[PDB]
């Protein structure tokens, strides 16, 4: 049964990734309540895989906007070089 | 009884489990045996139909 | 459990057949066979049933079953006969009790019968109807059984229904009559009962009958028109009961190994498009089982599904549909190998494919085809910075900028991804 | 649980005796937990003590 635990650890790693991301973003946590809400399907594994895909494209958006700002860092330089004669 | 009745219930459910499981297994073996049957019969028809066609 | 409970209930009841061996009330002669062969475990008895020559065996017992007919009287006589007809491990086997002089013993006696489908009467009738597959006697008329209510009224109402369907699945073995039943609308009824919610045992029986019907290549090809493969993958996703997964896997295996015509096997691509069964297999492989069938079939299906997706990954039909403008979400679009090696094929004469996709993006308003085309263009421009200059010269960047602000935020997000792949070095 | 996921599971339970020492336990509340903690700070003793 160790495979289930390994998949859970992967799930934990992805959840930590998003956690540290939202802590860098500094978005206040809601925590409405609902402690007794535990369900018992087997299908939520697919749903959490989908949310890990959401986290993957989030990692893409970060690794992409960092490139965008780097591009701007030379765009502004080109503008300044243009301002002169 | 309660404890002995539970033991009897457990025995009955275990018998039901073996019954269903290996009954389905037995029919699965027989269905494989039908596929088996038809494949070998087809090969046989090919082999004999050959000689039939030349002779005729 | 109702039928087994009834059988156990009336097994112990010993009828007074000796009070009228050949005596009062119940007839007066047909207890000469009953007195013989009372020891069912006796080799001598099971081999000397042939001494009867059928004269009493299932000749007078036939129409004695109608002689007695009371909810108490004929319920006891009914079981005391049909429990012997049911055990039948090697006693009759290949129709030893023959009764050649009259055909009614073989088949036509149940027309008045098939009544009161609850006090075991339809159950005995179905059991004697269940004397074809492992018994040597060819049914005189398939429609004399396929079109009678013995199953029709039991479809909806449950252990009696389960036992009826058990007799049915025991009988559906040899194609000579399964074809006769498939020509009827029985396929539609099987599909409807499948869609109907019920106990998991009944659902297993239904998929089991489907697996039995899967034997026939040409009739599977004829019944391609129904959406059985996705309804079955859907119930597979909805239920995990081990034996059910095994039988569904065996049915898919049967389809793949029969495969009458590759041209008619358009369902090869459906098996992933309609629902990625490979995603379910990705988990089911991790669970190991002692049954060699499960492991061998899952390995064989993984390999064959790999071949299927690899063959599906192509450029010819891809460019055909991209030209026609019908852009469904095929998994070939995301196939990395297409853009690693086959990327230059999109560069047709004068970049015909890219320009016509720009035109179709300008024309069509459908969010999903717009998304598909935009993603394809983005993944193409991801690797060819020269074609990036070509696209910039064409001016499609302005089209993507216009489609960025759009009612479908999904199209907006994909447009942002495409414009970003253009922002690579730009 | 069985009616949550119904598959004819009686969930049978049997009682048996042995020599293994059962573990100690004492229900507490919001105004005895501190004292239970202080007393268990020096270990917990034998069964039915």
């Amino acid at each position: 049964f160790v495979n289930e635990v390994r998949r859970c650890e992967e799930m934990d790693r992805k959840l930590r990734f998003v956690e540290k991301e939202i802590r860098k973003a500094n978005i206040p946590i809601m925590d409405t309540g609902e402690n007794p809400e535990v369900p018992f399907p087997r299908d939520m594994i697919d749903l959490e895989a989908n949310f890990e895909k959401i986290e993957n494209e989030l990692k893409e958006i970060n690794t992409n906007q960092e490139a965008l700002k780097r591009n701007f860092l030379e765009l502004t330089e080109l503008k300044f070089i243009l301002r002169k004669t | 009884a309660l404890s002995d009745a539970d033991v009897q219930k457990q025995i009955k459910h275990m018998m039901a489990f073996i019954e269903q499981e290996a009954n389905e297994k037995a029919e699965e073996i027989d269905a494989k045996a039908e596929e088996e049957f038809n494949i070998e019969k087809g090969r046989l028809v090919q082999t004999q139909r050959l000689k039939i066609m030349e002779y005729y | 459990n109702i039928i087994a409970a009834k059988a156990a209930e009336v097994r112990a009841n010993k009828v007074n057949w000796q009070s009228y061996l050949q005596g009062q009330m119940i007839s007066a002669e047909d207890c000469e066979f009953i007195q013989r062969f009372e020891m069912k475990r006796s080799s001598e008895d099971k081999q000397e049933m042939l001494q009867t020559e059928g004269s009493q065996c299932a000749k007078t017992f036939i129409n004695l079953m109608t002689h007695i007919s009371k909810e108490q009287t004929v319920q006891y006589i009914l079981t005391m006969v049909d429990d012997m007809l049911q055990e039948n491990h090697q006693r009759v086997s290949i129709f030893f009790d023959y009764a050649k002089r009259s055909k009614s013993t073989a088949w036509p006696y149940f027309l008045p019968m098939l009544n009161r489908q609850d006090p075991f009467t339809v159950h005995m009738a179905a059991r004697i109807i269940a004397k074809l597959a492992a018994w040597g006697k060819e049914l005189m008329e398939g429609s004399d059984l396929n079109y009678y209510f013995n199953w029709i009224k039991t479809q909806l109402s449950s252990q009696y229904v389960q036992c009826v369907a058990g007799c049915l699945q025991l009988m559906l073995r040899v194609n000579e009559y399964r074809f006769a039943w498939v020509e009827a609308d029985g396929v539609n009824c099987i599909m409807g009962v499948l869609s109907n919610k019920c106990g998991f045992q009944l659902q297993y029986q239904m998929i089991f009958s489907i697996w039995l019907l899967a034997f026939s290549p040409q009739m599977c090809e004829h019944l391609r028109r129904y959406n059985i493969i996705p309804v079955l993958s859907d119930i597979l996703q909805e239920s995990v009961k081990e034996k059910v997964t095994r039988i569904i896997l065996a049915a898919f295996r049967n389809f793949l190994e029969k495969s009458t015509e590759r041209e008619t096997r358009q369902e090869y691509a459906l098996a992933m498009i309609q629902c990625k069964v490979l995603k379910q297999l990705e988990n089911l492989e991790q669970q190991k089982y002692d049954d060699e069938d499960i492991s061998e079939d899952i390995k064989f299906l993984l390999e064959k599904l790999g071949e299927s997706v690899q063959d599906l990954s192509s450029f010819d039909e891809y460019s055909s549909e991209l030209k026609s403008g019908r852009l469904e979400w095929s998994p070939v679009h995301k196939s990395e190998k297409f853009w690693r090696e086959n990327a230059v094929r999109l560069n047709e004469k004068n970049y015909e494919l890219l320009k016509i996709l720009t035109k179709l993006l300008e024309v069509s308003d459908d969010p999903q085809v717009l998304a598909v085309a935009a993603h394809d263009v983005g993944e193409y421009v991801r690797h060819y910075p020269r074609g990036k200059r070509v696209i910039e010269q064409l001016g499609g960047k302005q089209l993507v900028m216009n489609h960025m602000h759009h009612e479908d935020q999904q199209v907006r997000y994909n447009a942002l991804l495409a414009v970003q792949k253009l922002m690579v070095h730009n | 649980g069985t009616e949550h996921s119904g598959s004819t599971v009686p969930s049978i339970l049997n009682r048996m005796q042995t020599n293994q020492t059962p573990p100690t336990y004492n229900k507490t509340n919001k105004f005895t937990h501190g004292f239970q903690n202080i007393v268990d700070a020096y270990g917990i003793g034998t069964y039915r003590e």
